[PDB]
DNA sequence: ATCAATATCCACCTGCAGATTCTACCAAAAGTGTATTTGGAAACTGCTCCATCAAAAGGCATGTTCAGCTGAATTCAGCTGAACATGCCTTTTGATGGAGCAGTTTCCAAATACACTTTTGGTAGAATCTGCAGGTGGATATTGAT
DNA sequence: ATCAATATCCACCTGCAGATTCTACCAAAAGTGTATTTGGAAACTGCTCCATCAAAAGGCATGTTCAGCTGAATTCAGCTGAACATGCCTTTTGATGGAGCAGTTTCCAAATACACTTTTGGTAGAATCTGCAGGTGGATATTGAT
């Protein structure tokens, strides 16, 4: 038995739209945040709640951006999102 | 280095919550880039807040104030 | 010897609001009625959100309101959704929405 | 230390939904909401007063701020309950 | 009997109006519109000339921006022609709807 | 005189010029009405807030500063009229 | 003798101080704040006036008009991002035509 | 009546472009620019002082506000001219 | 690609009326000089809060296979939108009158801000409660294939 | 439409991590009594504002023709999703030290609060410039035809 492509995609969409947990792993994200921060100031130290806040903000931002992206792909008669879509979404948004 | 730490399945999950069905292979790098720029801006302003307080620990409130500046108000960690 | 909140028939603290207004730097002077009015509006908006969220809670067979129910409540109601259009609710998730074109046929 | 709106939110919650409870994170979100709306209203009121060369913020400024800030019928219900609280406060 | 091919005069006009800064909507109809809307909001309001002027500058600026976002949305869909679907997409991405 | 249906006052050629400045080459026939709708919503919002400002000032003239404050509220800050 | 002269500034430090005190920004206003602020305002004014002067000269004009200001702001990335949500009356737009729309 | 930044803008204009003039509308736009930036800076400073429970806005708050508000080189030049103006003011 | 013939920028000059620059006085900021507060920096320090460290587990990423379905490319016809010339009217714009406003002053009764003295609600940890998060197992739907 | 193979609920249970209640200090409203503004209530100007008037203009609405573009249909190669087998590291839990906080006192360098003394920016006429609106004339692009 094997499912047809896109069936499991829809299943996943329903699942993760149903749930609210963080999707990015906390440790790699924390490592990333500490890298980016270090280049700004060298001996910074971080509250756990600060990393949590940053992860919530980031995941929310990205998901919103990805649904705007999806709308641009649908608009272009496509079912698949591409970097051109993200760029269009971000320029319409006025982020660049 | 750790920017690549954010994995393809993770970005894929983010796309799933966003209602994305099919994902181009080139997407993941673009996503990583965007996330990087976003964190750069936010953490820059938060760090600025921490420095002005003459502190060396970034607090949740610093992040919240930064987010407020960027037009991305956040509830539940404030504030 | 009774609080201004009771005088206004409110649960929200009028005195605290008054203090936050004058120390807030919004103006040199704060009217006597202003903190009452503001506290009333805050109490009302909290009320609306809490009722709709309570409904979200009952609907998902829970007795304790969690952030998701707050998110559902906010986004499913037009006016609250527009009031908080540029606001992110932690652990709120998103509304379940799938574009028709992505659906099988 | 650490002043919060928790008790008042819980009071209102018990008014509207007597056996509904509320989690910590949810309470935090509610606090954030209260502070945010507070600062929008008060800010807009401050600007209102400053535009008209007034050194005082009356309930009138709060009301116009609500009319500007809130959308539609949410705004008129808020104005009505505000006016109601003010008149009732003025009495005794 | 000379005739320019379609799109030649369009591009020429694009260059023309991109070089200039003048208001494109005629003033009297716009004033009529603003006074209408304002009247149906409040009946005894009166308008400074500068108020209508400000409104027209703001409005034309807004519309032009919206129409370039629209144009980008048309180009993205491999089209040269802007459509209501394009405006709707631009406006939802902007967060206006 | 009674003010009626002035949204149609905004003409197809005017909308077309606005499109040209926006760099648009080809325009669908359905666009003009949609454009009018958008302009109407925009003006309603901005004038609603301006009018609110005028009302709070207890004045009966909407001033340029009222318009500017309104625009600034909408996140559409304007230079050149006094604010 | 004025504070502006002491700071070596063209922008009035005193006026900035007054506006700070009338603004309601804080209970107290520092002595250095109006100086610093007036300095930054004067600098930003200077930068914009330089780029605008350039645009004016580039269009063979000796008098700066709003169009020149708009050109200045939009052609310089940093000013463009500082005033990204700002509308300049009679400023117009940058001449930009999408490649795909040009005739070939 | 109707105090304006016109004279100062004209001074700066004559410094950078000695034979360039400026129209009324252009000057008006400049005034709008000055007032806008002014209130962004002062606002951000006010928020800064309020976050750190300080009742006074020093040149420090203004500097941090500039760093938050301005992007890249705009910020570094602004901070340098500010610090220079403050030191020069303190020495005279 | 040339030839030729429309229409179209693209430039430079020129005279000139509308703004721009320039000049000359006066309320109101700005600056001075003294008298009081005061806020917040400096100087110790008691504590939550972060940063490592260690280690075991199993929860997911990685990498690979392989096929189905999507996106890109081509073709092409129908019709929708561009271009243009007609003709007709709504807009421009240049002044005119009378008017209904904000904008200013002059005061006051009402409302708010202080300065101390008391009176509780708010808040912080301990001491009880209580949904709910997991954890199975079986009824129903969903999916893919004959 | 039926047949098997997953996947998804839905019910039902229970201990616990986290929500609720409970108990006492104390910061912070509230209450009293004085000390200051102020925002209007009338009274009054000086001005933009509405509403015409009257030609003329140029811009708009209409209708006709046709080219190029949009959308429908087909083909097919490419790539991304489904599933699986492997192994890597992130997740949990607990402890330990101490670093960077806030929390308290103390005390000046800095800011606020008045009352005069000057200077300046603003406003209103006086005195120049500069685009601008045309006007050919010179090259440029567009289009049709050899």
């Amino acid at each position: 038995h094997r499912y047809r492509p896109g069936t499991v995609a829809l299943r996943e969409i329903r699942r993760y739209q149903k749930s609210t947990e963080l999707l990015i792993r906390k440790l790699p994200f924390q490592r990333l945040v500490r890298e980016i921060a270090q280049d700004f100031n060298t001996d910074l130290r971080f509250q756990s709640a600060a990393v949590g806040a940053l992860q919530e903000a980031s995941e929310a931002y990205l998901v919103g951006l990805l649904e705007d992206t999806n709308l641009c792909a649908i608009h272009a008669k496509r079912v698949t999102i591409m970097p051109k879509d993200i760029q269009l979404a971000r320029r319409i948004r006025g982020e660049r | 280095d750790n920017i690549q730490g954010i994995t393809k399945p993770a970005i894929r999950r983010l796309a799933r919550r966003g209602g994305v069905k099919r994902i181009s292979g080139l997407i993941y790098e673009e996503t990583r880039g965007v996330l990087k720029v976003f964190l750069e801006n936010v953490i820059r302003d938060a760090v600025t807040y921490t420095e002005h307080a003459k502190r060396k620990t970034v607090t949740a409130m610093d992040v919240v104030y930064a987010l407020k500046r960027q037009g991305r108000t956040l509830y539940g960690f404030g504030g | 010897a009774k609080t201004r909140s009771s005088r206004a028939g409110l649960q929200f603290p009028v005195g605290r609001v008054h203090r936050l207004l004058r120390k807030g730097n919004y103006s040199e002077r704060v009217g006597a009625g202003a903190p009452v009015y503001l506290a009333a509006v805050l109490e009302y908006l909290t009320a609306e959100i809490l009722e709709l969220a309570g409904n979200a809670a009952r609907d998902n067979k829970k007795t304790r309101i969690i952030p998701r129910h707050l998110q559902l409540a906010i986004r499913n109601d037009e006016e609250l959704n527009k009031l908080l259009g540029r606001v992110t609710i932690a652990q709120g998730g998103v509304l379940p929405n799938i574009q028709a074109v992505l659906l099988p046929k | 230390r650490k002043e919060s709106y928790s008790i008042y939110v819980y009071k209102v919650l018990k008014q509207v939904h007597p056996d509904t409870g509320i989690s910590s994170k949810a309470m935090g979100i509610m606090n954030s909401f209260v502070n945010d709306i507070f600062e929008r209203i008060a800010g807009e009121a401050s600007r209102l007063a400053h535009y008209n060369k007034r050194s005082t913020i009356t309930s009138r400024e709060i009301q116009t701020a609500v009319r500007l800030l809130l959308p539609g019928e949410l705004a008129k219900h808020a104005v009505s309950e505000g006016t109601k609280a003010v008149t009732k406060y003025t009495s005794a």
